[PDB]
């Protein structure tokens, strides 16, 4: 039952997203909620699975999550029902072109708000760079292990990338980098099977 | 960039000022009397910045049997004649129809008095086999040679018009 | 009257 | 860098390196280079997927990330170079074979679609990395500001001259140049245009000289001028030739760097002064007349060390270093009197947008009075005129509004106006948006705005000028409807003269 | 078997399918006859000279339209980039499995390389990427034994 | 514990040493204590932005200065380069070790 | 053995054949005796400093035309771009085998370049490359035991 | 045992050596002798700062003249680039061999490094490379325990 999956990748990006939700889901410019969210001690921006809002955590209160629904990335799209019907994410790395001081780094985690057979810590990857980064020091596709989010549908669920210490008024250490965040973008590598 | 050729490019001034296309074309055949053989495209032009409202003519026959030229009319009533003989001319040796630069030929004063400009083409000679056999033309250079100025009579015509090589 | 271009250098990276 | 010494001073240093305070966050994919052609190097990012860039502002700060609009997939082929191929100045994306090239035009926010286009006749084109034994590049060996394709063996320069948008025509031969076969190494060939003018200069490293072959306008070399290095500098494999103009001397110098268990630098200055300018005019009837000149990059380390001195943030939006009048002096031969005229330049700008220069938007002139030996007890204190020109630019011309001498009784100063012309009347206007805007100020360069005459006096007043003129233009938009730029006219509005002599009150 | 159309299938109508013979590549002819008869496939990867726009992937799958030999998933191949892009996320020659189309004799059967939304009056999203690409270049690895 | 000084050793006396406390560098305070509680140092590399050459070394030792359950040899790094320099000459994450 | 001449087989006669023999290149000499007695070759890669465009190949055969004991197969290697092209598509000195021309004494036998389709008249294909062809390199990897 | 001489051999008398020995170079001296007494050489690159031709070879032997507990072959190093040039095509650090030199002491013995071919009136290969040798750089890897 094995088979050669077509090996797919694909770029996306959430400001893309935003902009084009559909006008009863709030769609917004990311750069420009980003700046609000920040400087304000609080707020929220779009609707449903595809948003802007402070988390809700005891720690969380000052971290800056965005999330987007697969459903809405149009991903199946790409390629005809024909080639194939299971298709699932491989790997997921995170692109960050802002600006940053001298030596700072990026705090940013992605992980997947839903109900998926992970592995434990396969529900989330750590960005410290934004240098296509992704959740291993290094990626090799070879070692034998599951990838962080290997095995999701590339059509069901929610990411979510928080940015912790991003409140603003709160003086976090995220707070200035966030606003030198002009997009963020995800890099998908996704199978056809 | 380097021009296209094709309609696309702009131009120069007599000033190195940008050319624009400010007046609708028109259809015309003669010029101050002179019946050109041809219906030539007239299209008006002005300097993107203003300098003293010089006004510019670009000349296009519609027929491949003709080539273009360009005329000046300036502010005091002096017209310019530019580029309309070939050695006026400078223009890709090959391919003649394109051409680089309309070099003044002709001038007439709004009182009758005359200008000429006689220009020489380059050529072979003068030099080494040398500088030939790395350069086999390029002769699309062109020098003043003789001003002619103060004709004997008057005219409000240009002296260039009809393609007549003036006498001493 | 008079004219003015200011030449400058390119360099590519490849 | 940083102007070594007293203010006044040609001498060149450069600071102890600090962090740039901001840098991009992207830097695993990219490099720095100007892709607009703007004048503003660009943090390029070509990475597996996401395109785009980080521009280098003049203030120190960065833009935000600027997606391109389009990028050739072949931008990261191994063989992929970048030229001025369309002639636009602009950084083309290009691919060689023997027969045809594959070429992008830079349309300055990304590329267009790219063009194969066939070499005429049998022009064959060297490849670039083909060959071992012959350096294959872009320079302008012809002489006549373009980016020909030029390669170069041990025993002649061949060149194929750039007839625009990929179309190269015939080799031309550059004889003169020679190296004894075996021992021709490319590592060792360096071009540059060592005398300031069009040609390209042939320079030849060998471990204890430099063999220079001068180009001859394009058509062939001069008998190679042989330099011997210092004793104890040999250069080798490890070793690099670097050349910049690094002193504000317009020609580049040559800097052999070699990094031997302590890194160390020499420089061979070649000249003090660009070489072909005019220097001196003699009349033959007693007036003779000096020109000096000065790279435009002197005036600005001059400019940002006394803003340094004084607190302040000084930008230059100049990046392409001009070589401006300097000390004009003019002798009376007979009467033994010498005149003096020196210039000083601030705030001179490129306009980045039309790739022209806008000028200075301030000229400071001095005249100074050299009266022969035994004529007189210094008489004639010397003048000093200060102008200020728009430059269109207003960021600059905005900024020149605290240089000017202070009167607090009186007149409001001048602000630039904008009109139209509608149903015949000189109707105020406010630019609709940046490309009005821009297009309206640069229709005000090279106006004078404002100048005062000062003498140079040992009074008490002598930082009150004579006289000061303020000036107020007009920019006048006649015809918008036509390709984007509209017909602008510009002129003189208003003009204002104050005498002072030297008077405050 | 040389020829451009759009696809036949149902959901494959507005995929633009470029066929290529192999036959008619006449790749047998560069190298002598006396080398060796069995002159196979090894590996293929594919370069589209187009522009990108900042987000924009190529979406292309080359695959192969004939009878061989081939494992499952041997068939077809993806193509996300367009530069030298193989059909792997990693390209390794000594993994221990087959590549696609790898064991296809040199000169026989067509591949078709089918760009899926490709119709500009259905707005496909490939369907301005390909008014950028000048070529469609194969680079086939292949040896003779 | 952040501070400089000249060591005590024997044949240290002469050497200067660079402290610093893990404690006051709030790396803990990065992300959320949600994300787990047990934050622990994989490896660590040196830079020194020096006026250093290809040719030129610099002797610097990095060591941990407290108590740890660290294999023999694991308490201590040495800096050659300073170009993101790590204790090997090779580093690999994945050799087993 | 030190020579030029177009191949005389059934299908070479168009091809432009090159041989030099290890005799005359003088490798051995290189390091006195004492070093040791035995040198043999390891590797060779060959340089063709042709003219070719970023989408064109080169055709050539390097083969050793004597008798030595390699495995059939490493007595040929074949050329498809020529900067510093070895005979497999993925080097490495540690993938356990015996590499083309591996263990031939540097100093035994002659090699032979073959470039197919080489004649003009006939319009072969390497007719025109072999006209931008300056020289040819080998680069020689060879151990002293 | 710091100079240059020709060599002594039969065949060695145009060989220009250079030798250096380890008690000059005060490596142990760089540490504390508290971090450790055991101070092995682990890996030795050669590099040669030189004006060579694009096909110029540099012929030189690097060996240890003392006693040590070396693997035969292990004593030697060749050098052909001069480019921190390894003793080997491929430098791996993790391949289960001992590397040239390795496990040497970093204050005993002398190490030569031999330039055959080097008498000028003899007509030797390097006697003109030599001439454009500025330097000669070693990079000694050890270990300290």
């Amino acid at each position: 039952r094995d088979k050669r999956a077509l090996e797919v990748e694909r770029t996306v990006s959430l400001a893309e997203v935003y902009a084009g939700l559909p006008k009863d889901n709030g769609p917004f410019s990311l750069a420009q909620e980003i700046d609000k969210l920040v400087s304000q001690g609080s707020g929220s921006a779009g609707s449903g699975n595809n948003n802007l809002a402070f988390g809700a955590g005891t720690d969380t209160k000052t971290s800056l999550q965005a999330s987007v629904s697969f459903a809405d990335l149009k991903i199946r799209e790409d390629y005809p029902a024909s080639l194939g019907k299971i298709r699932r994410i491989k790997q997921i790395s995170v692109t960050l072109p802002a600006l940053l001081g001298p030596y700072q780094d990026v705090q940013a985690i992605l992980s997947y708000g839903d109900k998926a057979g992970l592995a434990n810590g396969c529900e989330a990857l750590a960005v410290s760079h934004g240098m296509n980064d992704s959740g291993q020091f290094q990626l090799d596709f070879n070692d034998g292990k599951f990838l962080p989010f290997e095995g999701i549908a590339i059509d069901q669920g929610t990411l979510t990338l928080s940015f912790p210490n991003a409140s603003m008024p709160e003086k976090g250490k995220q707070a200035t980098m966030l606003k030198t965040l002009n997009d963020i973008i995800l890099h998908i590598r996704y199978t056809i099977k | 960039g380097v021009p296209h050729y094709d309609e696309t490019d702009t131009f120069l001034g007599p000033e190195g000022e940008v050319l624009v296309v400010a007046d609708q074309p028109r259809d015309e055949s003669t010029l101050q009397g002179i019946n050109l053989g041809a219906t030539f495209t007239v299209t008006g032009y002005r300097s993107r910045l203003e300098s003293h409202f010089s006004r510019l003519e670009y000349w296009q026959p519609k027929t491949t049997g003709k080539t273009d030229f360009w005329l000046i009319y300036s502010p005091d009533g002096q017209v310019h004649l530019l580029g309309k003989s070939p050695q006026a001319r400078i223009s890709n040796p090959s391919q003649t129809t394109q051409t680089a630069q309309w070099l003044l030929e002709a001038s007439v004063s709004s009182r009758g008095e005359q200008i000429y400009y006689q220009y020489r083409a380059e050529d072979d000679t003068g030099c080494e086999a040398d500088e030939i056999t790395h350069h086999l033309q390029a002769t699309a250079q062109r020098y003043l040679h003789i001003v002619y100025y103060g004709n004997r009579t008057a005219s409000e015509t240009l002296p260039g018009l009809d393609g007549s090589a003036p006498s001493q | 009257n008079d004219a003015e271009i200011s030449f400058l250098t390119t360099i590519p990276l490849k | 860098a940083q102007r070594l010494g007293e203010i006044g001073s040609d001498a060149v240093t450069w600071e102890k390196m600090q962090p740039l305070s901001v840098i991009p966050s992207l830097q695993s994919n990219a490099s720095l280079v100007d892709i607009n052609g703007d004048g503003q190097l660009d943090w390029v990012i070509t990475g597996p997927g996401l395109r785009g860039y980080h521009s280098q502002r003049p203030d120190g700060s960065w833009t935000r990330f600027t997606p391109l609009n389009a990028l050739p997939v072949e931008y990261t082929h191994p063989r992929a170079q970048l030229a001025d191929l369309m002639g636009a100045g602009l950084s083309d994306l290009v691919l060689i074979g023997p027969k045809s090239v594959r070429l992008y035009a830079n349309t300055r926010d990304g590329f267009a679609k790219g063009k194969d286009v066939v070499q005429s006749g049998e022009i064959t084109l060297p490849v670039p990395g083909a060959d071992p034994r012959k350096l294959v590049a872009f320079s302008d060996v012809l002489g006549s500001g373009q980016a020909h394709l030029v390669e170069v063996s041990a025993t002649k320069v061949t060149c194929w001259p750039n007839l625009g948008r990929g179309r190269f025509g015939q080799p031309i031969t550059l004889p003169g140049f020679s190296q004894p076969a075996t021992e021709f190494n490319p590592a060792q060939v360096y071009l540059a245009d060592l005398d300031g003018s069009g040609p390209t200069d042939l320079i030849y490293v060998h471990t204890n000289r430099l063999d220079i072959f001068l180009n001859k306008s394009g058509n062939g070399f001069a008998e190679p001028v042989t330099l011997r290095f210092p004793e104890g500098l040999r250069f080798d494999h490890t070793c690099q030739l670097q050349m910049a103009d690094v002193q504000g001397l317009g020609v580049a110098s040559l800097i052999l760097s070699v990094p031997h268990m302590s890194p160390h630098h020499w420089r061979c200055d070649l000249t003090n002064m660009k070489p072909w300018l005019l220097n001196e005019m003699n009349n033959n009837m007693g007036v003779h007349h000096t020109l000096r000149y000065r790279s435009s990059s002197q005036f600005w380390l001059d400019e940002k060390a006394a803003a340094l001195t004084t607190g302040q943030t000084p930008v230059c939006y100049l990046p392409f270093p001009i070589h401006t009048l300097w000390q004009t002096e003019t002798e009376d031969e007979i009467s033994g009197n010498k005149l003096v005229t020196t210039l000083r330049y601030a705030r001179g700008a490129w306009d980045g947008r039309e790739r022209e220069f806008r000028g200075f938007g301030y000229v400071e002139q001095t005249d100074s009075h050299q009266l022969a030996q035994g004529n007189a007890p210094e008489r004639t204190p010397p003048a000093l005129t200060k102008n200020w020109y728009a430059t269109g630019l207003p960021v600059i011309d905005n900024a020149l509004s605290t240089e000017y001498w202070r009167d607090d009784q009186a007149f409001a100063g001048f602000s630039p106006r904008f009109t139209t012309w509608q149903d015949n009347k000189d109707v105020p206007l406010t630019p609709e948006d940046d490309n009005s805007r821009y297009w309206f100020n640069r229709a005000l360069k090279g106006q004078l705005l404002r100048s005062e005459l000062y003498g140079l006096d040992d009074s008490t007043n002598k930082h009150v000028p004579y006289t000061v003129t303020e000036f107020r233009s007009q920019v006048r938009r006649l015809q918008h409807t036509d390709s984007r730029y509209p017909v602008l006219w510009s002129s003189v509005v208003e003009s204002r003269n104050y005498h002072y002599e030297r008077i405050a009150s």
